[PDB]
């Protein structure tokens, strides 16, 4: 039960990176898992977003 | 899309090939700047009256 969803931290997020991965640990369950891929991008980039 | 994206060289010299011109058109005096906006332009003021 691997759920790949996408995520997009802007450069010099940090403890949102933290409190996204602390949320990842304490609300996992057995049934399915939510399989993240992470990049950092600049966000005011509208051709970084894009890609 | 293809990352890194990796630009032309030529583009440059478009630009500032572009970007110094000046012409005489139906704006008026046509030139630009470096950022390219419009520079030593002339905008009439008018109002509108009985005749
Ligand atoms: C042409 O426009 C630029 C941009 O405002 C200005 O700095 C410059 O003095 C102008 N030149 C003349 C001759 O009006």
């Amino acid at each position: 039960n691997s759920i790949q969803i996408g995520g997009l931290f802007p450069r010099g997020a940090d403890q949102e990176y933290s409190a996204f991965r602390v949320g990842m640990v304490q609300f996992s369950t057995s049934e399915f898992r939510l399989t993240p891929h992470i990049d950092n991008l600049e966000v005011a980039n509208s051709f970084a977003v894009t890609n | 899309l293809a990352n890194p994206a990796v630009p032309w060289g030529q583009g440059v010299e478009i630009e500032r090939a572009l970007k110094q011109v000046q012409v005489e058109g139906l704006s008026g005096n046509i030139k630009f700047d470096q950022n390219g906006k419009r520079i030593n332009y002339t905008i009439n003021i008018m109002e509108l009256k009985t005749n």
